[PDB]
């Protein structure tokens, strides 16, 4: 599947040792399917695969 | 948490502060006075009749 209008909102971040942040996107997708999520900076690490 | 706030010595008056941390709601407090009571610490010296 292809997704093509995409936008990002923080509503809360502290930087502890610990994960301390949260995000939320909105997609619109053409069709059902399953998708891989990943960084493109190395001071951001990101739990879900 | 620890919080720290200043009422004025008036009965019959509510008064109301914000609690605010980060990463949660906020909330609101309500409070009122009811009594004061002063006391006194005597000793007697003699009686007459």
């Amino acid at each position: 599947p292809s997704v093509t209008d995409m936008s990002c909102e923080v509503p809360a971040c502290t930087h502890s040792s610990d994960f301390g942040g949260v995000a939320i996107i909105k997609y619109t997708a053409s069709k059902k399917g399953k998708c891989a999520v990943h960084s493109m900076t190395n001071a951001v690490t990101i739990r879900e695969a | 948490y620890e919080h720290v706030t200043v009422i004025p010595n008036t009965v019959g008056v509510p008064y109301k502060t914000l609690v605010n941390r980060p990463g949660y709601s906020p909330m609101v407090l309500e409070m009122e006075l009811q009594s004061v009571t002063l006391e006194p610490t005597l000793s007697l010296d003699y009686i007459t009749c």
